[PDB]
C-alpha cells in the first residue's frame, strides 16, 4: 500500500484543513454574533434603567 | 529516532530506498509535498534562502576583510571529526546564524574603516610632521 | 522498505496531522472566543456610559 | 575581532551550506515541485544519521534532525 | 448524554486509565475482606459489566460516589473513579451518568471529596471528573477550583516535573478550566506557585537538544503538547489587562526567555503561543502599556529578536500576523516616546540602556540642537556622568560597565555629528577617560571610545 498512503495522507490533510477552516469560520461567527450581542446586552440595561426610573 | 528527509523523483524511489536502506534507513514511505505541512511550498524558504545568501555574502565579505584565503566547506556529514563539531545533528536555525554574523560583519567593517582612516591620518600627520618642522 | 512500516508511518502521520489540526482549531476557537468577549465587553461599556 | 570571528565565519559557511541544502530540499519554488515531486520520510537512529549523511548519493539530499 | 471530549486526546490520562483498568481488583474480595461495602462492590461490578458489554445505568453511580467519599481506600476509589471517569469521559456509552451527575447537585460536592485524597491517580482522575462537571453549562463553582488549587495534593503532583502525565494533566485541567471567565479570576489569585514550573519546563526544553526521541521537553508529541498546554494556560489568562501588566512587571525576567523558544523550536505551535503572549501583552488594552513596552524593549530587547524571529515562516500565519502586529506596535510604541525627555530622564536617572531608536543618528542630531542651551550642558552632563562613574566607583565593573559603553557609544554619534563637542569634553575633563578606557578591559567599550577618539582625531587633523 505504497500508493495509497499519499492519497490517504492528502485526504487527512484536506480534512484537517477543512477543520481549521471550520474553526476559523466559527471564530468569525463568534465576533459576528457578538456584534449583535453588544446591542442585545445594551437593551437589557436600557430596559433596566427605564424600570429603575419608573419606580422613582 | 532522528527524522530524515529526502528529495528525488518518484521513478528512482526504489533505488534510493534500496541504496539508503543499506546505511541504516528503515520505514521508507513515499509521500508528496502537499501531504507534509512543514515540507510544503512557501515563500518563507525563499526568504530564508535569500537571508542565507546574504549570510554567504557576509562570510565572503568578512573573509575578504580578514585578509585570509577563501575557505571552502560544504561539509554536512557527521562521520568526520570536523563535520560533527562544525555541524550539529539537529535542525539549522538561519535566524541566529544571520543575526549572529550581521552585527559582527557591520562592526568589523566599521572597525576596518576606522582603522584605515586612523592609519591614513597617522600616515598623513607623520608624513607632514617633518615637512612642517623643516618648513617652520 | 517493509509494507507494514509504510502503513504504520502513514497512520502515525495522519494521527499527528489530525492532532495538530485539532490543536489549531482549539486555539483558533479560544482566540475567537476571547476576541468576541473583549469586543462584547467594549460595546457593553460603550452603551452603558450613554445609558448612565 | 578577526580572531574572534575567524572560526565563526568558517562554521557559518558550513551551516549556511546545510541551510541552503535544507531550503533546496524544502521545495520552496514551482520549478522544484515539477522536478522533484517525491518527498519521503523515515525513521533512522541518531548514530546511523551521521553514517547516512556520509554518502552524497546521486540526486537525493540528506537533512539532520 | 453527550459529554465533552476534554482529556480524551491525551495519551497521559489514557495510559494511567489503562494501567489502572488493567490491574483492577475485585470489589467482592475487598468487600469480603472488610475494606469496602458489598453494595458498592456489586454496583461497581454491575456498572463495570454494563459499561463494556452494554455500552437505569446512572442509578448505580450513586453508591460508588457515596462509597468513594465515605471510604478512605485509594484502591477502591481509584478503580471506581476510573470506571466512572471512563463512562463520563466517553461519548458512546454512559450518557445517563452525565445527566444524573448534572441533574443532582450533591453529586458534584460528593465527587469533589475524592479529589486531593488517596493516591495521585485517583486525585488526577477525580480532578478531571470534577473539572468536566464544572466545565458544563449547567453547574459552576469557583470554590471547588479555588479549594482544589489551594490544596497541597493537587499542586504537589503538578509541581513535580518527573511525571509528565500528572503535570500535563494538571496543566491541561487548569488550562481547560481557564477558558471560562469565572475561573480566570480565581486562577489568577493562586498563580504564584505553579507558574515557575511552566517557565522551567520551557527552559529545560530549550536547554536540551532537539535531535532526541525522548518525549519530556523535546519536540515530540508529548513535549509539544505539554509546552503548548503550559503556554496556552498563561496565554488564556493573558487576555486580562491587569494580569498582563502585573505578569509582565513581575515575571518579565522569566517572560523574556519565551522569545528564544520560538527561535530554537521548529514547530509553530510553541512559537505561535510565545509570540502571541508578547503580542497580547504588547497590545494597547492594558494600563501602562508604554512602560511595559519600554521596559521590555530597553531591558529585554525583544524588538531585535522579533525581527530575526520574523524571518522564519510556516503554517498558522495568524501567529506571523501577531508577530508583525507586535513588531509594528513595538516599533510605533518605541518611536512614539520623546527622545529629549527620555534621554534627559535616563541621564538624570544614572542608567543607560541601548535601543533601536535611541542609537539612531537622527535622534542625536535632532537633540543636539535642542540640547544646546548652556553650551552643551546635556553632553557635559553625560560626559560628567561617564567621567564621574568611570573615575570613582570601581570603573570597568558590572554596574558602570553598561553606562560607560552606552555613554561612549551614545557619545560617539554626538561626536561624529558635531565637531564642537571637543570643547565640552575638554572643559569637563572627559577626554582623558576615553584614552585611559581605550587601553583596558571591556574592549567593546574600548572600541566605542576608539571610534569616538577616531572621530575626534578625524576632525582634529585633516
Amino acid at each position: 500500500s505504497q500508493k495509497n498512503g499519499i492519497a490517504t495522507l492528502l485526504q487527512a490533510e484536506k480534512e484537517a484543513h477543512e477543520i481549521v477552516s471550520k474553526a476559523r469560520k466559527y471564530r468569525q461567527d463568534k465576533l459576528k454574533q457578538a456584534k449583535t450581542d453588544a446591542a442585545k446586552e445594551i437593551d437589557s440595561y436600557k430596559i433596566q434603567k427605564d424600570k429603575e426610573l419608573k419606580e422613582f | 529516532m532522528a527524522l530524515v528527509q529526502f528529495y528525488i523523483p518518484q521513478e528512482i524511489s526504489r533505488d534510493s530506498a534500496y541504496t539508503l536502506g543499506q546505511l541504516g534507513l528503515v520505514q521508507f514511505r513515499d509521500l508528496n509535498s502537499k501531504v507534509r505541512a512543514f515540507q510544503r511550498t512557501f515563500v518563507n524558504e525563499i526568504r530564508r534562502l535569500d537571508n542565507v545568501e546574504r549570510q554567504y555574502r557576509y562570510f565572503y565579505s568578512l573573509l575578504k576583510k580578514h585578509d585570509i584565503k577563501l575557505y571552502e566547506g560544504d561539509t554536512d556529514k557527521y562521520l568526520d571529526g570536523s563535520g560533527e563539531l562544525y555541524v550539529p545533528p539537529s535542525g539549522s536555525v538561519i535566524d541566529d546564524y544571520v543575526r549572529n554574523a550581521s552585527y559582527l560583519e557591520e562592526r568589523l567593517i566599521q572597525m576596518e574603516d576606522a582603522t584605515d582612516q586612523i592609519e591614513v591620518q597617522k600616515n598623513d600627520l607623520e608624513q607632514y610632521r617633518f615637512i612642517l618642522q623643516s618648513g617652520d | 522498505l517493509t509494507p507494514n512500516q509504510v502503513n504504520d508511518e502513514l497512520n502515525k502521520m495522519q494521527a499527528f496531522i489530525r492532532k495538530e489540526a485539532e490543536e489549531k482549531a482549539k486555539e483558533i476557537q479560544l482566540k475567537a472566543d476571547q476576541e468576541y468577549e473583549i469586543e462584547k465587553t467594549n460595546i457593553v461599556r460603550n452603551e452603558t456610559n450613554n445609558i448612565d | 575581532e578577526l580572531y574572534a570571528i575567524a572560526k565563526e565565519l568558517d562554521s557559518w559557511f558550513q551551516d549556511v551550506t546545510r541551510e541552503k541544502a535544507i531550503f533546496e530540499i524544502l521545495n520552496k519554488s514551482n520549478y522544484d515541485t515539477n522536478r522533484k515531486i517525491l518527498i519521503a520520510e523515515g525513521w533512522i537512529p541518531r548514530d546511523e544519521l551521521a553514517t547516512l549523511q556520509a554518502r552524497l548519493g546521486e540526486m537525493i539530499a540528506r537533512l539532520g534532525i | 448524554m453527550g459529554a465533552t471530549k476534554i482529556l480524551m486526546d491525551s495519551t497521559h490520562f489514557n495510559e494511567i486509565r489503562s494501567i489502572i483498568r488493567s490491574r483492577s481488583v475485585a470489589w467482592d474480595a475487598l468487600a469480603r475482606s472488610e475494606e469496602l461495602s458489598e453494595i458498592d462492590a456489586s454496583t461497581a461490578k454491575a456498572l463495570e459489566s454494563i459499561l463494556v458489554k452494554k455500552n437505569v445505568n446512572g442509578k448505580t453511580l450513586i453508591p460508588l460516589i457515596h462509597l468513594l467519599s465515605t471510604s478512605d481506600n485509594e484502591d477502591c476509589k481509584k478503580s471506581v473513579q476510573n470506571l466512572i471517569a471512563e463512562l463520563l469521559s466517553s461519548d458512546k456509552y454512559g450518557d445517563d451518568t452525565v445527566k444524573f451527575f448534572q441533574e443532582d447537585p450533591k453529586q458534584l460536592e460528593q465527587l469533589f471529596d475524592v479529589s486531593l485524597k488517596g493516591d495521585f491517580q485517583t486525585v488526577l482522575i477525580s480532578g478531571f471528573n470534577v473539572v468536566s462537571l464544572l466545565v458544563q453549562n449547567g453547574l459552576h463553582n469557583v470554590k471547588l477550583v479555588e479549594k482544589l488549587l489551594k490544596n497541597n495534593n493537587l499542586i504537589n503532583i503538578l509541581q513535580n516535573i518527573e511525571q509528565m502525565d500528572t503535570c500535563y494533566v494538571c496543566i491541561r485541567l487548569l488550562q481547560e478550566l481557564a477558558v471560562i471567565p469565572e475561573y480566570r479570576d480565581v486562577i489568577w489569585l493562586h498563580e504564584k506557585k505553579f507558574m515557575p514550573t511552566l517557565f522551567k519546563i520551557l527552559q529545560r526544553a530549550t536547554d536540551s537538544q532537539l535531535a532526541t526521541r525522548i518525549v519530556a521537553t523535546n519536540s515530540n508529541h508529548l513535549g509539544i503538547q505539554l509546552q503548548y498546554h503550559s503556554l496556552l494556560l498563561i496565554w488564556l489568562l493573558t487576555f486580562n489587562p491587569v494580569f498582563a501588566n502585573e505578569l509582565v512587571q513581575k515575571y518579565l525576567s522569566d517572560f523574556l526567555d519565551l522569545l528564544k523558544l520560538v527561535k530554537i523550536t521548529i514547530k509553530e505551535k510553541v512559537s505561535r503561543l510565545c509570540i502571541s503572549i508578547i503580542l497580547q501583552c504588547c497590545s494597547t488594552r492594558v494600563k501602562q502599556h508604554k512602560k511595559v513596552i519600554k521596559q521590555l524593549l530597553l531591558l529585554g530587547n525583544a524588538l531585535p529578536t522579533v525581527q530575526s524571529l520574523s524571518e522564519r515562516k510556516y503554517s498558522d500565519e495568524e501567529l506571523r500576523q501577531d508577530i508583525s502586529n507586535l513588531k509594528e506596535i513595538l516599533e510605533n510604541e518605541y518611536q512614539e516616546l520623546t527622545s529629549f525627555d527620555e534621554y534627559v530622564a535616563e541621564l538624570d536617572s544614572k542608567l543607560l540602556c541601548w535601543s533601536p531608536p535611541h542609537v539612531d543618528n537622527g535622534f542625536w542630531s535632532d537633540n543636539i540642537d535642542e540640547f544646546k542651551k548652556d553650551n552643551y550642558k546635556i553632553f557635559r552632563q553625560l560626559i560628567e556622568l561617564l567621567q564621574a562613574k568611570v573615575r570613582n566607583g570601581d570603573v570597568n565593573a558590572k554596574q558602570e560597565k553598561i553606562i560607560i559603553q552606552v555613554a561612549l557609544n551614545d557619545i560617539t554619534h554626538v561626536v561624529e555629528l558635531l565637531p564642537e563637542s571637543i570643547d565640552v569634553l575638554d572643559k569637563t575633563g572627559g577626554k582623558a577617560d576615553i584614552m585611559e578606557l581605550l587601553n583596558h578591559s571591556d574592549s567593546r567599550v574600548k572600541y566605542e571610545a576608539l571610534k569616538a577618539t577616531q572621530a575626534i582625531i578625524g576632525y582634529t587633523f585633516k
